[PDB]
Parts: structure tokens; sequence; C-alpha cells
């Protein structure tokens, strides 16, 4: 069965149409890249009221609230686009929160040789998961362990405690639920490192392109650059 | 700072 602990995460998941719905609208109403910056902006407006919805984060004073968020944005943002591959993705093609499905040679191309890259490393991470049968379960296990890291406080007896359950439930939940798939576990807390080292190299090259004039008029990207 | 002006709505 499934703890009762990360059913109330998984209440916290967003709608997955209407932030479709919505983006989407966002985007209709510029490079390529200057697009994809203009969404993700738009999903860190989701994701901080994610948090801000999220049981446990709500009881945190806007304070801790803040160095959370701006420890972890660009790993959240990160993580959301790999398990987005996982479940809605298909070989050779990249999956956006818009919903729509773009062959990757063609966003490669536009996205350039660096960020190529990056996004390589993370499509390796979806094949990765996708053998792990990497399901929402964890997904959501991951995004909270994430958030509530320890190597950040008001009230760090709450994050402390937070991490340890969300581990604690997380392990019970993959022996559980894949007892054949050995230390699967530890598998998928690998790949926090990988994701964290992913999203500092995204931010530098975002920072970059900042500095150097490419990223349009986006204050909770750029003010999360800053953070 | 935006980010505190979302937190605290
Ligand atoms: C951090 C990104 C980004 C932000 C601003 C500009 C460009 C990228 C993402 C993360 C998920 C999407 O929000 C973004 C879209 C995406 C892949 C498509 C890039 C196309 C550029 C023309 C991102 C991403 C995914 C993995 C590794 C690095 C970036």
């Amino acid at each position: 069965s499934i703890p009762h602990l990360i059913l109330e995460l998984l209440k916290c998941e967003p709608d997955e149409p209407q932030v479709q719905a919505k983006i989407m609208a966002y985007l209709q109403q510029l490079s390529t890249f200057g697009l994809m910056c203009k969404m993700a902006d738009q999903t860190l407006f989701s994701i901080v009221e994610w948090a801000r919805s999220s049981i446990f984060f709500r009881e945190l004073k806007v304070d801790d609230q803040m160095k959370l968020l701006q420890n972890c944005w660009s790993e959240l943002l990160i993580l959301d686009h790999i398990y987005r591959q996982v479940v809605h993705g298909k070989e050779g093609s990249i999956f956006l929160v818009t919903g729509q499905q773009v062959d990757y040679s063609i966003i490669a191309s536009q996205a350039g040789a660096t960020l190529n890259n990056l996004m390589s490393h993370a499509q390796e991470l979806v094949a990765k998961l996708r053998s792990l049968q990497f399901d929402q379960r964890e997904f959501v296990c991951l995004k909270f362990l994430v958030l509530f890291s320890l190597d950040v406080l008001e009230n760090f007896q709450l994050v402390e405690g937070v991490q340890e359950q969300v581990n604690a439930a997380l392990l019970d939940y993959t022996m559980c639920n894949y007892p054949q798939q050995t230390e699967k576990f530890g598998q998928l807390l690998l790949r926090l490192p990988e994701i964290r080292a992913i999203s500092m190299q995204a931010e530098e090259y975002l920072y970059y392109k900042h500095l150097n004039g490419d990223v349009p008029y986006n204050n909770l990207l750029i003010e999360m650059l800053h953070a | 700072s935006l980010l505190k002006k979302l937190l605290l709505a």
C-alpha cells in the first residue's frame, strides 16, 4: 500500500491540465530560447504556488520559505522536466510543460551546443529512471527532499524532521512496492546530486545569457538567478 | 522581492 505521508504529498500536486492551459495561454500571448525563458518563468510561478500549497512548507515563516526556494528552484525545474519525459516522453522527443511535443533534434538545435549538452545529460537520467520504474509516488517524495534540503533557518527542526520522515516513507514505499528492484531507494537518491549538478550548470548558463543581455524581461526568473 | 510578495499573499 501507499504510506499516508505520501498520500498527503500527492494532494499538493498541481492540476496538470490547468497548468498546461495556463502556461499555453501565456506563451501564445523573440527567440525560441527567449520563449523558453518565459516558459520557465511561468513554471517557477507554479512551483512557488505548489510549495505554498504544501503541507509542512506552509508552516515555515516566509524567511525560511524564501531560503529553501532560492536554494532549489532550478533543481525543481529540472526534476519536473525529467519526470515529464519519464511519463509522457518518447524516444527522440521533448515534452514541454505546455503539453507540446517537439522533436529533440529541432529544439536541441535552437538551444545551442551548451544547453543541448545539459539536455542530453538530463535525457540520460530519464532513461535510467524509466528502467528503475520511477513512478509518481517516488516523484513527489524527491520533490520534497529537494525542497526540504539539509544543506540550507529559524525552524531547522521542522526541515530536518520533514526530511527524515519523507526519506523513511520513500524507503518503505520502494521496498514494499518494488522489492525485486534491489536498492531502488538508494538508486533514486543517487540522482539528486546529478540533477543538482545539471541545474547549477543551467543557472550559470542562464546567468551568463542575462549578463549578456539575452534573457528578456522575466522578473521572477531573474530574481531567482540573483538569489 | 517578488518571491516574498508571492509567499506573503
Ligand atoms: C532550465 C530550462 C531553461 C530555462 C530558460 C531557457 C532555456 C532553458 C529548462 C527546464 C525545463 C524548462 O523550464 C526549460 C526548457 C528546457 C529544455 C529546452 C531548451 C530549449 C532552448 C531553446 C530546460 C532544460 C532541461 C534540461 C537541462 C537544461 C535545461
